[PDB]
């Protein structure tokens, strides 16, 4: 009762404090009828996206690979790099993770134990015990909401005026 | 059994004596209405809003009209037609702000409706108290009652500006004067 995040709100009755990044912030209730770790595999993975994003679009404009299609700004480097082809390997390689994908959330959707968003990547540690986990990952669900309203107001303010890395 | 503003009408029902600015002003009973979501807590919830909103409006055009306005920013002294000058410069300060309102808004029927089914929480309620000016009881009804008289009156205010502004197309002192 009396969600974290909205006060005056009732708890959204599936977030209890047994996610990291739980302040209990459901008011339209989509945990209520939908899985709370596909919701969870979902924003984490919209989190890394946008992360990579937001990170390749401020560089881009700053620094160029050699060659004249890398020659356009992040607003219109899209088109330029569909027509190369330079996207399509993106898509290729995105596509096969994405498949992946799709077998290790069915995996964990129907049991396993794998925890959303984790694909046991860690070259590095990082993270040796529970607790260093558990706030790196509050660290990266932070950061990748951050950086999803970040790309959001990058993609919002060059579309509106077409400027360079200050975009206002 | 009479209501104490309108000695001639009978108390209405619903109306006993616990919401702030109680007087027992119902003549046509809608306080008893109980249907399409609408009962006394919502008028409730809706009075509250308008209040803050009306209490909001008005204080906004007396200060843009008295003091002027922020710089950067159109003059006029007409508030109803300065918005216009305002959207025809600024269009994304207006969309965002009514991003933000239409967003708040959702919120604020989530949480009306579900206090009502679950009651927990009085109409107009949103735990907005960063100072602290209510906590203790036996103020908190009379900064109520304070909250409920300014609101009701700059409701009537701010729809009076309105009209003015769209009529006489001048502003509120403007027409005072
Ligand atoms: C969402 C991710 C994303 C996407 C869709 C793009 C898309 C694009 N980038 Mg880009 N970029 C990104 C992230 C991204 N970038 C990041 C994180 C950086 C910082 C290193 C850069 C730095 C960068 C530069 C410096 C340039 C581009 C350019 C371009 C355009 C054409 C060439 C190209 O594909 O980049 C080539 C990308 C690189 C050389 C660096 C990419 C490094 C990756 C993203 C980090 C490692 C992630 C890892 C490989 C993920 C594995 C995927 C998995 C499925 C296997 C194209 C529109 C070029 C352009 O035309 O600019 C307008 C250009 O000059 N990008
Ligand atoms: C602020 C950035 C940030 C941070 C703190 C994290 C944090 C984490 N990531 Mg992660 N990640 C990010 C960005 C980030 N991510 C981005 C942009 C991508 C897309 C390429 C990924 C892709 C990714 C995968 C595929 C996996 C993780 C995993 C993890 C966890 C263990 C690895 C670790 O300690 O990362 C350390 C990261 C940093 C110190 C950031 C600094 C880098 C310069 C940890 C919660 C693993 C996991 O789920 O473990 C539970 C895992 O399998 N991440
Ligand atoms: C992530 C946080 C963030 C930050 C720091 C800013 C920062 C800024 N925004 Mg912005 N914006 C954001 C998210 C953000 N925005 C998001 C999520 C959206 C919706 C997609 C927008 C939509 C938006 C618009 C439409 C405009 C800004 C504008 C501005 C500037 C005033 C300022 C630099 C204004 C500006 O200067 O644009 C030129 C403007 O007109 N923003
Ligand atoms: C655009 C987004 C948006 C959304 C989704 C909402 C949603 C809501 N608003 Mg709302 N509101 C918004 C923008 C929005 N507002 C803005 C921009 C303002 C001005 C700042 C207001 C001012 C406002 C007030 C003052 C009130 C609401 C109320 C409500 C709730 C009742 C909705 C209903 O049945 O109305 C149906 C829609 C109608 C237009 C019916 C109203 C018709 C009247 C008779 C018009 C009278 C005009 C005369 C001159 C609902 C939660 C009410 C509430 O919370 O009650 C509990 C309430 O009293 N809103
Ligand atoms: C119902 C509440 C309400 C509403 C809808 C407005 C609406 C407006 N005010 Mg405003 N204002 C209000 C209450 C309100 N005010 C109050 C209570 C005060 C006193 C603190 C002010 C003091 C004020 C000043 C000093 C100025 C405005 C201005 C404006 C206009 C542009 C700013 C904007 O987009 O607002 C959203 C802005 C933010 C969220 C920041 C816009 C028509 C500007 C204008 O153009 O006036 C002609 C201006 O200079 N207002
Ligand atoms: C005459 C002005 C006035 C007064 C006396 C009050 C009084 C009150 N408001 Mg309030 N309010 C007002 C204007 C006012 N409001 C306006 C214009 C808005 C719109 C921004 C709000 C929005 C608002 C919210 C969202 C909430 C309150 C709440 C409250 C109550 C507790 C907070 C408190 O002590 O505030 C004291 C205020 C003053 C001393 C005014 C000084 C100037 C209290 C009865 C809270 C409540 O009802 O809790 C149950 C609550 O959640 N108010
Ligand atoms: C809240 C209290 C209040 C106050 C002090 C005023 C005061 C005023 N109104 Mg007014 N008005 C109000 C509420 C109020 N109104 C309301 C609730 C509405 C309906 C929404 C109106 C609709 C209204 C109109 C349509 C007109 C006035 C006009 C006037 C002015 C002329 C007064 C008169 O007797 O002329 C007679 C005066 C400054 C008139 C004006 O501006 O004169 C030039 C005018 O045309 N008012
Ligand atoms: C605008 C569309 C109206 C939507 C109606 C929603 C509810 C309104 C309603 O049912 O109550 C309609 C209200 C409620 O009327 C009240 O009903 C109660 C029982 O439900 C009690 O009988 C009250 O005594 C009675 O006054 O009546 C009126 O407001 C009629 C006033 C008409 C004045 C014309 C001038
Ligand atoms: C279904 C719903 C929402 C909901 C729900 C949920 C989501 C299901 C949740 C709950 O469970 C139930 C429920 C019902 O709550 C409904 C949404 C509400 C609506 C339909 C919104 C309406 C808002 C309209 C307003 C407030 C407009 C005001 C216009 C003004 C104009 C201003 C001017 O300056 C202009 C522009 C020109 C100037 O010249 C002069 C004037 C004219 C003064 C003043 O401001
Ligand atoms: C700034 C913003 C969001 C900022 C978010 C922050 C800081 C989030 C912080 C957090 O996430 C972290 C970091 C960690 C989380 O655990 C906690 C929180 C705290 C939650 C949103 C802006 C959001 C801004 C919005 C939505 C603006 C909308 C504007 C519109 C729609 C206007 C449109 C127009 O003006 C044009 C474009 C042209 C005109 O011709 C037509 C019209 C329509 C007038």
């Amino acid at each position: 009762e009396k969600s974290k995040a909205v006060p005056f709100l009732p708890r959204p009755a599936a977030l209890d404090g047994s996610v990291v990044g739980d302040v209990g912030f459901d008011p339209v209730g989509f945990t209520s009828w939908l899985p709370l770790s596909y919701l969870q595999e979902a924003e984490i993975k919209h989190c890394r996206i946008a992360m990579l994003a937001t990170l390749g679009w401020i560089v881009a404009d700053f620094v160029h690979l050699p060659g004249a299609v890398h020659e356009v700004s992040s607003l219109a480097a899209h088109d330029v790099a569909v027509k190369s082809g330079a996207l399509a390997q993106i898509l290729i390689w995105t596509s096969i993770a994405e498949a992946i994908s799709v077998i290790a959330i069915s995996q964990m959707l129907e049991g396993s134990g794998r925890q959303p968003g984790d694909f046991k990547f860690d070259p590095l540690n990082f993270a040796k015990d529970e607790k260093s986990l558990k706030k790196m990952q509050l660290s990266e669900l932070k950061n990748g909401r951050l950086a999803m309203l970040a790309f959001s107001g990058i993609v919002t303010q060059a579309a509106l005026t077409g400027h360079a890395f200050p975009y206002m | 059994e009479r209501s104490k503003s309108l000695p001639f009408l009978m108390k209405p029902k619903n109306l006993d004596g616990s919401m702030a600015g109680d007087v027992g002003f119902d003549p046509l009973g809608l306080s008893e209405i109980n249907d399409v979501g609408v009962d006394l807590y919502w008028l409730r919830e809706a009075e509250l809003k308008h209040c803050r909103l009306g209490m909001m409006a008005a204080a906004g055009i007396l200060f843009v009209e008295i003091l002027g306005p922020a710089p950067g920013f159109p003059a006029g002294k007409s508030q109803m037609d300065v918005f216009w000058k305002v959207y025809a410069e600024k269009p994304s300060l207006i969309g965002a702000s009514l991003a933000a309102i239409a967003i708040l808004e959702v919120i604020s029927g989530v949480a009306t409706t579900q206090g009502r089914q679950n009651g927990d929480r009085a109409p107009g309620d949103y735990n907005f108290d960063p100072l602290g000016f209510g906590k203790d009881p036996a103020k908190f009804k009379d900064l109520q009652l304070k909250e409920v008289k300014n609101g009701r009156l700059a409701m009537i205010a701010a729809a009076g500006m309105i009209l003015q502004g769209v009529s006489t197309h001048q502003g509120a002192l403007e027409n005072l004067s």
